[PDB]
């Protein structure tokens, strides 16, 4: 619709990320969030140990 | 030429497929682009058509696809059976519009000429007119521009003097 | 009870914005009414269409004429009459577009004017004879009523299973309560509904019985919002008003004045049935949000059923 | 719960869609006998005109006038292998002497007599649940899955009989010995399978309790996969009847074909002269016919 | 031709607005007249009138643009000029997510804020600058098969 | 009369049910409905003419009476969807691929015909146009 | 305000997104079958 | 003159519509430039940010470009065969270099996460000119390719395409405002208005003009773009016999 | 939104995903 | 029984199988000679 | 939804194959419209025609802003459905559609069958010969 | 030149010299009907598709009839020595994808 | 909160059914790189202790590893013929050392040992990922060798198969805790706990 003029699309997901903790320095969290569905290619971003 | 008598809705349905007129008088290809009841309803227009063609001239009523599919299933080839079971398919298609419109009785056609070269003069047999007392008349009257059409065209070939003995001169005049 | 769609909560805010709650209309509706009365002397008002061709009785529309001009585009059902005959009216000019040529209006859509006079037809049928006809119509009605409410509250504010349980009862209390003068307010025969509301939910009585047992008035959608927030077992949706309810509704149809008609639903018996039935009797409404809750849990031997008695229910009336 | 109503609501659904596919297979049935009956008269009466022309061409027993009349025999079968009837689909070239089409179909069919079983033991599993999660036979679904898709492929018409490629032209009935074996679709077998599958479900309607969410999860995956597999079996299904009545038209084609060229032989020489092999021959053939209509009366 | 260009003024009136010359030379653009205007990327950290800027009103007379005149809320950040070791790198960013142009939810209905943030806009031996060349920190990435990721 | 029904080869049973149908359809034929009334009274005067034809079937071999009045009531209730407009896939798909609809049909049309009607989708896809026309044919001008 | 030219009531669509896995793979499954220990 | 818009409005529709199809053509090829771009760089999993498309924050992106000269690909004994080994040269060729790109790329795990149905896959739409296509099809292929993937195919006119071939999915059933789409063209009413402008104070002349209002959109960072040439050479001249015939001594 | 930017409430829910695919199937018989 | 025949033969291939003859014509496939 | 864009697409999901598209596309619009529009009871066929194309090319024109029709071989079409249509409301209804919309098992296929083994004649012929055996009984009473 | 649509279209001509002694490879004698049949059509094939979209036919002739789909339907113009190879198969009157 | 997750605690479940499937290709390419090492080195007769596997004492090891450069498979005369002459230049190379791999290793007389049945043979399957599945899986009408053996073809999107086809043997049916697998998953039923910890 003319009085729209646009769309927004919204990608929900579930992240599998990484336990960190915020350093000190803390320029950034060094977080490794990927997409769940990733693992199903790639299934090592599961990997714990 | 070979006058070709064909209801409006055949007509159309040639004109906006986009069916070659010229093969119109060609069993062969007829019966390939026209529908088993526009078959049998051409039949039934030239067997409702009730004008004198000029003979002197060389103009004749064409003969109905059914008498040359009829023909056909008779003559040894390769399509000889496959051209009988449609004679078969076009008597059962006729006889239930003779069945049908048998009502129909006393009543006349408008009928419209479209010259397709000088081998087939397509007249189209348009609404129908209710006409009980003299529809000679009536149909000589109501036929005007179909007459015209004739006259115009055949005069492009025959000779004037000649085209003035025929009937369908003569009808022309009777009708203005 | 709830007899006309301007009488809820939904058009009592729309059309009243001073005051705009629980105060009627009146400015608004008097405004059309008066507009129609006055065309019906220079032109009368013909009756309402309905399915081969036959009209209802007691009814008419405003049809897309010259003379019909003095008349706002009013979207919801005005009653022109008095309370033993009433004659409805609904304004045809949103739904049909008259022909040049012949001078005969042409319906546009056919869903949205299918809508419109068997929610009519179902509203004469209850103006004059009563709320008789809304108890037989089957279970479906208030199977999809409680379960399109609390689905989209489940989904929205992830709600616990106990949260939704009591929810449904909520939501069936009021339905009954949309049916029975006498369900409105607490009282012994709120109890009496525990039976029923058990073989439709198949919830412990136990359950139910504690969550009648704190109920308050139900009135309108403003005691379903405020009880849902409160008897609901769950603070994550807060303190629910009418209008809270109107947004989580308004995206379950379409078609013209379809967020008001949805919003009238939550209150006016006849538009709620005739949803359902649409959502049945149609394929078009098909990827809505009510739609899908009415077909999830109608089965196909009730909802033939339910099909076949509002066809009775809106056939009677038919002149 | 709510967990009580969603597994109730699923079991309504899963029944209510096993009662349609019952009522549709079992129309089938009703069809199919009639066909059965039928279709064993027809390659009776096949199997003896074939016998019967075989004989009457390799005693050359027409003379000079065997060739004109298998130039007519080619445009009898000319005539009847361009019946509109005859879908321009791979099953009914199949029905019509396509060998490769053929044994695609045949091999769908006893795949689809073993996949059922793996149907039964999805609702099975369901009633073992109303951590128990079986492992789950997705295997078969896959298979029914590819089944179905080439079920689709061959039951396509496509607007010319060209983009079939192989597809059965005039010379038809120089197979009509494939025909001998009926193809049966295994309707019988779907009935057994739906009513004993409806039938569980039905002893399932009281299920109180509260379930573990593992349960409702290995339930809900088992409510899927039977979905997916009626929606296949369905398609095969289908496909698969579709053939059976094909090959009935294929049947019925090549006997008439055999019924018209008989005809012309006996017009061929009631017109020109007769000998005595010919008169016995008709006389024979004659005889095919009357057992034949005598059948379907 | 209905491309908001920013414009430099011949006079240099504006040229504060743009980036030095010395670091990104400016380029000509033409329309279908033989009207002329000059173009050259906008400064960072500016602020100007946009389109009092823009070639609008020096392509045919200074004093066009009126108030009938505004923008497109379907922009987007083309480009950005990065500078390297003295030499510039142009990325194009145009079709990126975070190069959209949004609403403003706190202030005028009609201001719209770009908010262009990205970890990876890529220098590697494969990169030119402006000029076509590789040389300077390009080529020491090229040669220790490095790159990197600004 | 009897020479033509003797025509109709014997199968089955089924001897008094197919001259049942072809005795309603003979009467059908010649017997209209007239489109200015609705399906109560050219529908009543034509099956009371159609039951009072059934009076001389003591000239016939094997008529069903029963089932050819229940014949010739279907007749009728067709013809009425097909003057309201039908867009049932269950019925479209019988209209279209018929043994009226191939003499109206040429060759070339019936094999497009047949590709259309005969998809694994039709009856989805078809269903669905008859309900965006249903919705929205009173739209066109 | 000569142009108001939307710029926020935009449509929105919401992406689904539902991810799901039978035990192991079949894949793994057919390689090791599953015994319950 | 007096006269209404109406032929005007038609002169001026199909204008606006040939150039939202050009518009499609450019923003398709220019879009395979970003895939080369960022595939040719170290992005080989999902991220938000470093491509349009709502989907490259769950698949890989991938893109692959191949050069086909036919008279060094295709093997033909017959003449009349020739025609099924030009079209089998041309759909092994994208076969080789399309498996290994729908594995890589992780499309199937995107689609049906996206899509809630675990048993679909992509269907992929041949994108090339009005001469390859004619090409991509063989009678009995059943628009299948090794195991399970379909494609459809399409051609252009358009001079940016004069010889390529484009692969890229789309889902085998589109619904209304899918995601799944490789791409999007969101369309607005296009606006026509008539105005007597005076444009320059001096002469006078009324504008009727037609503005566009729509956006093309991509979706999936996936595409596989081949270049496809020879057709006169391999076909209008002997290969076989004619190579034995210059062995001649 | 529909429901809201909670990116919990946005993922789809697996009962409802199943029971559709039940509602589209029968859907389909009803169609066919 | 008598489909046991050979996938992608050669045109103008013959096989025979239970007393039946079959000519593989490029045209119509698997046909039998008589 | 606009009706040209609805049907549109609908149009859309159907199978492609290459040009042939343009046939199958014409044919099932020419399909769903010619029988999906209600007939005016006052009109005659002639009328009914030229109203029922009337509107039927202006859905085309509908359309064709979504989806290309080749509007000439559309109406073609059209005009052949209706007259099936038209021909079966006044004239003489198959058994396929009684036996289609009403314990009906044997089909026509199956006397057919026989009629062409024997060289007989077939189901068509047979009605033909009922009505024509039955014109006078018609016409003779009311 | 000569021709309406001369002003609409791209004017377009391709004369090839179809020897076969030069066109033709076989192995076998009993596919030579086939062979030199299928080569003379294939080399139509070869020059007519780069012709048909190079020449922009298509576009005149959807404009000009008012069609979207509409396409040339082409004519094999040749004696009755030719005309004899072309084997007109059944149908078969398909030059690709698309024309006719 | 009381209950916020509903479907994202699906996700622990899917997790941990990803894992493992991706434990199962590690185990697999590891032991197919603990019997290349061993087949390699001087073991061709059963022996204990050397590799694991209760069959490795009383069948012959065997691994037998090709490198399959296809421009040096294949040979063609035609285009059209050439997906058909791909795709058995692959299946016809597994033939090839497949057969005297079969004959040279005694698992056919172990399995019948094992099972008892003195009718039964092993059944192989290819695995590989989805490039090369597309090539074998040429119809399901064949899914067999030479004389008796049959084979069945199973596919997976790991990253570890960049370009790998291993076929090893199976039992025709498979039954619970069944030896004459060629390798079994041992579960144990996966716990999801709740408690509100005090990390930190």
């Amino acid at each position: 619709n003319p009085i729209e003029g646009g769309v927004v699309q919204v990608l929900p997901y579930i992240a599998v990320m990484k336990d960190v903790y915020h350093e000190v320095s803390g320029v950034k969290m060094d977080n490794e969030e990927v997409n769940m569905v990733e693992a199903y290619r790639d299934p090592s971003i599961l990997d714990d140990e | 030429t070979q006058v070709l008598v064909m209801p409006k809705a055949v007509f159309e349905s040639y004109k906006t497929a986009g069916v070659q007129f010229n093969k119109l008088l060609d069993t062969n290809y007829i019966v390939s682009e026209t529908s088993v009841n526009d078959l049998a309803e051409i039949h039934q227009a030239l067997t409702a058509f009730p004008f004198l063609l000029p003979e002197k001239l060389d103009i004749k009523l064409a003969v109905s696809p059914i008498i040359k599919v009829a023909e056909l299933g008779e003559i040894d080839g390769p399509e000889q059976f496959k051209m009988k079971d449609l004679h078969n398919r076009l008597e059962s298609r006729l006889a239930t519009n003779e069945l049908r419109d048998a009502g129909n009785r006393n009543l006349v056609y408008d009928y419209y000429l479209y010259p397709v070269d000088e081998n087939l003069w397509v007249a189209v047999q348009q609404s129908a007119h209710i006409a009980s007392s003299d529809p000679r008349r009536v149909s000589i009257q109501l036929n005007h521009t179909f007459f015209d059409s004739m006259i115009n065209e055949m005069l492009n070939t025959r000779p004037r003097e000649s085209v003035a003995s025929t009937q369908i001169f003569t009808y022309y005049l009777e009708s203005c | 009870m709830f007899l006309l769609p301007y009488e809820t909560t939904v058009c009592k805010t729309l059309y009243n914005p001073t005051g705009g709650g629980k105060l009627y209309p009146k400015q608004y509706v008097d405004q059309i009414e008066n507009a129609i009365k006055k065309a019906n002397v220079y032109l009368p008002i013909p009756p309402v269409d309905a399915r081969n061709g036959e009209t209802l009785e007691h009814s008419g529309q405003i049809t897309p004429v010259d003379d019909f001009e003095d008349i706002k585009k009013f979207t919801q059902i005005v009653n022109i009459g008095d309370r033993d005959n009433p004659k409805l009216v609904v304004d045809a000019r949103l739904y049909k577009k008259i022909e040049q040529r012949t001078g005969i209006p042409r319906i546009i859509q056919q869903n949205e004017w299918q809508f419109q006079y068997i929610r009519m037809a179902l509203n004469i049928k209850l103006l004059r004879e009563g709320p008789d006809f809304l108890h037989r119509l089957g279970d479906i009605p208030v199977k999809v009523f409680y379960n399109w409410i609390s689905g989209i509250l489940t989904q929205k504010y992830s709600l616990p299973p106990e949260s939704t349980q009591a929810i449904w009862v909520i939501c069936a209390v009021y339905y009954f309560a949309m049916q029975d003068d006498d369900l409105t307010e607490p009282g012994q025969e709120r109890d009496r509904l525990i039976p029923i509301i058990s073989r439709l939910t198949y919830i412990p009585a136990g359950f139910i019985a504690d969550v009648i047992d704190t109920l308050g008035p139900l009135h309108n959608a403003g005691d379903l919002a405020y009880e849902i927030s409160t008897n609901g077992r769950s603070i994550r949706m807060g303190k629910l008003k009418f209008s809270d309810l109107q947004l989580l509704v308004s995206p379950s149809w379409f078609g013209t004045a379809s967020r008001e008609n949805v919003g009238v639903a939550l209150e006016h018996m006849p538009t709620y049935i005739t949803l359902i039935y649409m959502a049945l009797a149609d394929r078009s409404y098909r990827k809505t949000v009510l739609s899908q809750k009415v077909e999830m849990i109608s089965r196909s031997d009730d909802a033939s059923r339910f099909i076949n008695l509002v066809n009775e229910a809106v056939s009677s009336q038919f002149v | 719960a709510t967990i009580i109503n969603t597994l109730k609501t699923w079991f309504e659904k899963l029944m209510e869609l096993f009662a349609k596919l019952i009522r549709w297979i079992s129309d089938f049935k009703k069809r199919d006998v009639v066909v059965a009956t039928r279709y064993g008269k027809i390659v009776r009466a096949v199997d003896q005109a074939r016998t019967l022309f075989q004989e009457l061409l390799v005693k050359n027993r027409l003379g000079n006038r065997k060739d004109a009349l298998l130039e007519k025999f080619d445009a009898i079968a000319q005539s009847i292998i361009d019946d509109p009837k005859i879908l321009a689909s791979r099953i009914y070239a199949a029905a019509f002497g396509s060998v490769y089409y053929q044994k695609e179909i045949i091999n769908i069919n006893n795949e689809a007599r073993t996949e059922l079983g793996t149907m039964e033991k999805l609702v099975g599993t369901i009633i073992e649940y109303v951590d128990y999660r079986a492992l789950m036979p997705i295997a078969n679904i896959r298979e029914i899955g590819k089944l179905a898709t080439r079920c689709n492929e061959l039951s396509t018409v496509y607007p010319d009989r060209s983009s079939i490629p192989d597809f059965p032209d005039k010379n038809f009935w120089k197979n009509s010995h494939l025909l001998k074996d009926r193809f049966v679709a295994p309707l019988d077998d779907l009935l057994k399978a739906y009513r004993n599958s409806s039938d569980a479900l039905r002893k399932l309607k009281q299920l109180s309790r509260n379930y573990s969410q593992e349960t409702i999860d290995a339930i809900g995956e088992s409510v899927q996969l039977i979905n997916t597999s009626l929606e296949g079996m369905r398609r095969i299904t289908d496909t698969m009847f579709e053939y059976s009545q094909a090959q009935y038209l294929a049947a019925s084609c090549v006997l008439n074909y055999y019924g018209k060229c008989a005809q012309v032989v006996s017009e061929d020489y009631k017109i020109h002269g007769f000998n005595d092999a010919i008169r016995e021959w008709q006389r024979r053939f004659d005889k095919v016919i009357d057992d034949f209509k005598r059948g379907y009366a | 031709s209905i491309a908001l260009i920013p414009a430099l003024d011949p006079a240099g009136s504006n040229a504060d607005f743009f980036v030095d010359p010395a670091l990104v030379p400016p380029y000509t653009i033409k329309n279908e007249q033989n009207l002329t205007i000059t173009t050259a990327p906008l400064k960072a950290n500016v602020r100007l009138d946009l389109m009092g800027n823009s070639n609008a009103n020096l392509l045919i007379q200074r004093g066009m643009l009126e108030v009938s005149d505004t923008i497109d809320p379907a922009g987007r950040l083309k480009n950005l000029f990065v500078l390297l070791g003295g030499k510039v790198v142009k990325f194009k960013v145009d079709r990126l997510p975070r190069a959209v142009f949004q609403p403003d939810l706190v202030g005028d209905t009609r201001n719209a804020v770009i908010r262009f943030d990205s970890d990876d806009l890529v220098v590697s031996g494969d990169t030119t600058f402006i000029d076509g060349s590789a040389d300077g920190v390009i080529n020491d990435l090229k040669t220790a098969k490095l790159s990197l990721r600004l | 009369l009897s020479r033509i029904l003797k025509q109709l080869p014997n199968l089955g049973g089924s001897d008094r049910k197919t001259r049942a149908m072809l005795l309603a359809n003979a009467v059908a034929l010649q017997i209209p409905f007239e489109t200015l009334l609705d399906f109560d009274e050219q529908q009543d005067k034509a099956v009371a003419k159609f039951k009072k034809i059934l009076s001389k079937v003591n000239e016939n071999i094997a008529v069903d009476t029963k089932l050819a009045v229940t014949y010739f009531n279907n007749i009728l209730r067709i013809r009425q969807s097909l003057i309201t407009g039908i867009t049932d896939p269950c019925l479209v798909k019988a209209v279209l691929t018929s043994d009226t609809a191939n003499d109206y049909l040429t060759v070339d049309d019936v094999n497009i015909v047949s590709a259309v009607v005969n998809g694994p989708d039709y009856n989805r896809i078809q269903a669905d146009m008859g309900n965006a026309l249903n919705q929205l044919i009173g739209s066109i001008d | 305000n000569y142009n108001e030219k939307s710029q926020r009531d935009f449509r929105v669509v919401t992406i689904g997104y539902n991810l799901a896995a039978s035990r192991q793979d079949e894949f793994a499954e057919r390689i090791y079958p599953t015994t319950v220990i | 003159t007096d006269e209404g818009p109406g032929e005007v409005v038609k002169a001026l529709t199909v204008n606006t519509n040939i150039r939202n199809s050009n518009n499609a053509v450019k923003r398709m090829l220019n879009y395979l430039a970003q895939l080369r771009e960022v595939v040719h760089n170290g992005y080989n999993r999902p991220k938000f940010g470093i491509i349009e498309g709502a989907l490259s924050a769950v698949m890989r992106p991938t893109y692959r470009y191949k050069e086909l000269d036919l008279e060094k690909v295709i093997d033909t004994i017959k003449s009349k065969d020739r025609w099924d080994d030009v079209c089998a040269a041309i759909l092994n060729c994208v076969k080789a270099e399309l498996f290994p790109a729908h594995r890589d790329s992780n499309i199937e795990a995107a689609f049906r996460v996206i899509s809630g149905n675990q048993d679909e896959t992509p269907m992929y739409l041949f994108c090339s000119d009005k001469e390859i296509a004619n090409y991509l099809m063989t009678k009995g292929d059943d628009r299948t390719l090794g195991a399970y993937l379909k494609y459809d195919i399409v051609s252009t006119n358009n001079q940016l395409f004069d010889g390529k071939l484009v692969v890229i999915p789309t889902r085998a059933v589109q619904q209304e405002n899918d995601i799944l789409s490789w791409g999007q063209f969101f369309y607005v009413s296009t606006v026509i208005a008539d105005l007597p402008i005076t444009r320059g104070g001096h002469q006078v002349t009324r504008e009727i003009a037609a503005i566009p209002f729509n956006l093309h959109v991509n979706n999936i960072p996936f595409a596989l773009e081949f270049k496809i040439t020879g057709f006169q050479k391999v076909m209008g001249e002997t290969q076989f016999n004619g190579k034995l015939a210059d062995l001649k001594p | 939104l529909d429901h809201g930017y909670d990116a919990t409430a946005l993922l789809e829910t697996t009962e409802d995903i199943i029971t559709g695919e039940l509602d589209d199937h029968l859907e389909s018989l009803s169609v066919e | 029984t008598t489909k046991d025949l050979p996938t992608d033969p050669e045109p103008g291939d013959t096989y025979h199988v239970n007393g039946v003859d079959w000519i593989y014509q490029e045209d119509g496939g698997w046909v039998t000679m008589q």
